[PDB]
RNA sequence: AGGAGUGGAGCCUGCGGCUUAAUUUGACUCAACACGGGAAACCUCACCCGGCCCGGACACGGACAGGAUUGACAGAUUGAUAGCUCUUUCUCGAUUCCGUGGGUGGUGGUGCAUGGCCGUUCUUAGUUGGUGGAGCGAUUUGUCUGGUUAAUUCCGAUAACGAACGAGACUCUGGCAUGCUAACUAGUUACGCGACCAACUUCUUAGAGGGACAAGUGGCGUUCAGCCACCCGAGAUUGAGCAAUAACAGGUCUGUGAUGCCCUUAGAUGUCCGGGGCUGCACGCGCGCUACACUGACUGGCUCAGCGUGUGCCUACCCUACGCCGGCAGGCGCGGGUAACCCGUUGAACCCCAUUCGUGAUGGGGAUCGGGGAUUGCAAUUAUUCCCCAUGAACGAGGAAUUCCCAGUAAGUGCGGGUCAUAAGCUUGCGUUGAUUAAGUCCCUGCCCUUUGUACACACCGCCCGU
């Protein structure tokens, strides 16, 4: 809550760019290990993806202070329907298969 | 860049505690055993035992390379660092975290927990174990939580024997009424390799070797053609 | 008829009794009370003089280029360079807000819904099938008259026979090698100097081994199990860890998207060197901080101990080797050590001693409380931070009640880890000095292996009688 649409397109590009990804919840802390120097505020990203993963459709599991994802096609849908990108353009994560 | 060997020694099984817990709460139903981290040069090469093997790799490895993925941006290797492989283990029925993952999924879906309990006993015995005992505890119904526990072998609980002849598991079952916690444990078999069981005998247990019939005249006398 | 050290003589904490911002959650004998590893300014304070940035996958309502966000010293605030001043119409800019809860949850309830961990009954030796005997049966035998053992340990006996746990064995730890495996961080031999005036490894380190078995002897023991003593021996019941089903409405939901929902509030048990207490003294209690004489401490006049710790995923926080010099930690330059390499053969320490007690208030061990430069922690006082002037305190075995303890016990004494900012009066370990009494008993408190009684079975905190 409390997030900017610029930053919300932001953290949207990312979880477009990436797909599979790992993180720790950090929220007031200004340095982040793995996920920082990403030129946008560390608390904006974290909490637009809070937004995306408690939003209520689609389920996460906390545990060991770190966050493992499996993004439902679901969430995939929500996307193309409310942005209009097509899945034509294939994450490039299909390599080295 | 550098930290002490005392350091780095935690850290190792730091690192071997978080792996084991991670992969166990995720692939809990694909039979994992347990995971064992092999040291090879300038490398981490890492086996995981399983009683379900196409169910770990998946169709075209799918699982296998997403987990590796994470487990790699996870834990601060270089890229391209983590190789995992997926191996079944020899000794599926004498496993403790084997058997309590097969109890949890018996009774996740709903079942009578005597007739589960059971086979889950008789499996492991018919599979060459020494003995076992399995406990329940939680909700059967009421006011009062019960523990139940079913035995049948022979088992030892105290001294230093216990922590080779006897592995355990603990495991937690959620359903609708609550939590009921399953604890399995096996006694090994001693067996000379095959890793099967201890090498060691129980130091209680003096063996002597067994001398053979002799039915013998008086006299040997040399018998030609 | 034993004692030693006690809670009363030298380093404040826990929770209830107990004025308003002060006696603040969980834990009601052992089995609560430096216990939640909980050393409270504050992030963890809910007893707290005070607030703001506030929440809804939905059930229904108020409707769009404005319906406000921590964010100004000097007129102030109720401590506070917090715009909260009944104040500017500065400032990300559609972010959001109000009425009820499921929700991305609440260190929110319920541990009388649970899991898992512990603690305890219960430190003792206890416990249970199968088959076979007995009984209509609950149930009993096995699991025992005796002797023996620390032991349901064994001998033995025997309607029981075969077994399974627990006990033992086991693991770790100490104690011992004219032995073994080898070290440029301990340790060294006559073609060695800096001195006639590259030892096939042993003190330290640590390994495949050895060594102790009531083994030898003597005496007690249906001459069995075993017990006592004595040589020899490094050592002759030798530290701990682990530890049986039934147990308890024992503790923990405040360790854990470990976990089942009845259910408050906007003053979320979120933040922000910010901020009252609890650091009072008629004590309401509990754990703690402390040695009585030529023994206590100084001459600084000989090589002393550890057990251990020590510097980036997080991360901004490590242990320490010379001089400014009053008399040394030390405000600043300086190197070493991710460590048997440096601290350190453990850098403001023995218990000793030509500062001394001639018979005990003196020199002998400190009632406060003042200065010398303070390690540098905003604050410390509403917990951090040295020895000296000898200023004289019942100045030499202690109401009722009692807690712990049998040899490297106790007690004295320092040191290191945890907590941490080198924060300890706490705890967990470690050495150092060093031990009076006892090798017994069932008297008190309890426990166990039997027989017996019972009107008890919620099991004596029981049950129960009487106008």
């Amino acid at each position: 809550m409390l997030m900017p649409k610029k930053n919300r397109i932001a953290i949207y590009e990312l979880l477009f760019k990436e797909g599979v990804m790992v993180a720790k919840k950090d929220v007031h802390m200004p340095k982040h290990p793995e996920l920082a120097d990403k030129n946008v505020p560390n608390l904006h990203v974290m909490k637009a993806m809070q937004s995306l993963k408690s939003r209520g459709y689609v389920k996460e599991q906390f545990a060991w202070r770190h966050f493992y994802w499996y993004l439902t096609n679901e969430g995939i849908q929500y996307l193309r329907d409310y942005l209009h990108l097509p899945p034509e353009i294939v994450p490039a994560t299909l390599r080295r298969s | 860049v550098q930290i002490s060997k005392k350091r780095k020694f935690v850290a190792d099984g730091i690192f071997k505690a978080e792996l084991n817990e991670f992969l166990t709460r995720e692939l809990a139903e694909d039979g994992y055993s347990g995971v064992e981290v092999r040291v090879t040069p300038t490398r981490t090469e890492i086996i995981i035992l399983a009683t379900r093997t196409q169910n770990v790799l998946g169709e075209k490895g799918r699982r296998i390379r997403e987990l590796t993925a994470v487990v790699q941006k996870r834990f601060g290797f270089p890229e391209g660092s983590v190789e995992l492989y997926a191996e079944k283990v020899a000794t599926r029925g004498l496993c403790a975290i084997a058997q309590a993952e097969s109890l949890r999924y018996k009774l996740l879906g709903g079942l009578a927990v005597r007739r589960a309990c059971y086979g889950v006993l008789r499996f492991i015995m018919e599979s060459g174990a020494k003995g076992c005992e399995v406990v329940v505890s939680g909700k059967l119904r009421g006011q009062r939580a019960k523990s139940m526990k079913f035995v049948d072998g022979l088992m030892i609980h105290s001294g230093d024997p216990v922590n080779y002849y006897v592995d355990t598991a603990v495991r937690h079952v959620l359903l609708r009424q609550g939590v009921l916690g399953i604890k399995v444990k096996i006694m090994l078999p001693w067996d000379p390799t095959g890793k099967i069981g201890p090498k060691k005998p129980l130091p209680d247990h003096v063996s002597i070797v067994e001398p053979k019939d002799e039915i013998l005249p008086t006299t040997p006398i040399s018998e030609q053609k």
